[PDB]
């Protein structure tokens, strides 16, 4: 998140330009924390 | 919806086997032809 | 681009109108940087 929020201040873009990607970056925390469950029960036992 | 690509199975489960195989022919990677340019571009950096 | 900044904060434009001219600004450095590999190898003996 602080990567990209200093990097589009640089180019002094839109607020909803900057918001809209960190809503998509805690969108990817929604979708991990469903799948965190499976990987680490289920595929970390087919590794073993 | 550039990077994502369609969820073909013959290579998800060929990206496991990967992983605990080995490697016999050294691998290289499929070329990704990026700029950086803009701040949306940091789709590439989370797909690494 | 700090000539273009300072140019619209003197007549305090959007930041939108602001941000679009130096998305565009960039632009031509991906243009560019993908052509002067074909100036600099193969123009350049042609003008010697």
């Amino acid at each position: 998140a602080n990567v990209v929020n200093e990097r589009a201040v640089q180019d002094d873009m839109q607020k909803a330009t900057r918001s809209c990607t960190k809503q998509w970056l805690r969108h990817l925390e929604t979708q991990f924390d469903n799948i965190a469950v499976a990987h680490t029960d289920h595929l970390s036992v087919v590794y073993a | 919806k550039a990077r994502a690509s369609e969820a073909d199975i013959s290579s998800i489960h060929l990206a496991i086997a990967r992983e605990v195989s080995p490697m016999f022919n050294v691998h290289e990677l499929k070329k990704i032809a990026e700029s950086f340019e803009d701040p949306s571009s940091i789709v590439v950096v989370l797909e690494f």
